C-alpha cells in the first residue's frame, strides 16, 4: 500500500482523497499506486474505458467523461469517438 | 456545447490535510 518516495495522500474538505507530488510540486486525483497499463482507446472493449478515464454521469447535465491524464472534459465516449473517427 | 470544466483536485502550493 505505500506511495512512492514524496508523496503524501490528503483528503479534501470533503474528504475526498487526492495525491500530492512534491517530486513534481503537482498534485493528481489519479494514484500512482494504481497505475495501469494505458492503451489507446479504440483497443478497449465494451464498458472499458482506458486508464485516466471516468465516465461521470451528472444530473445536470448529463454524462460525461473526464480524462484525468489530460485535464479535459468531452461528451463523447473516447474509445466510441476514437473507433468512430477510425472508419 | 461544452461539458463542465475540468475539476482538479487542490493546488499543491498551499495547504492539505495530509491526514492519511
Amino acid at each position: 500500500d505505500p506511495l512512492p518516495d514524496n508523496w503524501e495522500m490528503a483528503y479534501t474538505e470533503k474528504g475526498e482523497v487526492y495525491f500530492i507530488d512534491h517530486n513534481t510540486k503537482t498534485t493528481s486525483w489519479l494514484d500512482p499506486r494504481l497505475a495501469k497499463k494505458a492503451k489507446p482507446p479504440e483497443e478497449c472493449k465494451e464498458n472499458e474505458l482506458p486508464y485516466g478515464w471516468e465516465k461521470i454521469d451528472d444530473p445536470i447535465y448529463g454524462t460525461y467523461y473526464v480524462d484525468h491524464i489530460n485535464r479535459r472534459t468531452q461528451f463523447e465516449n473516447p474509445v466510441l469517438e476514437a473507433k468512430r473517427k477510425l472508419q | 456545447d461544452r461539458p463542465p470544466p475540468y475539476v482538479a483536485p487542490p493546488s499543491y502550493e498551499g495547504p492539505h490535510r495530509t491526514l492519511g
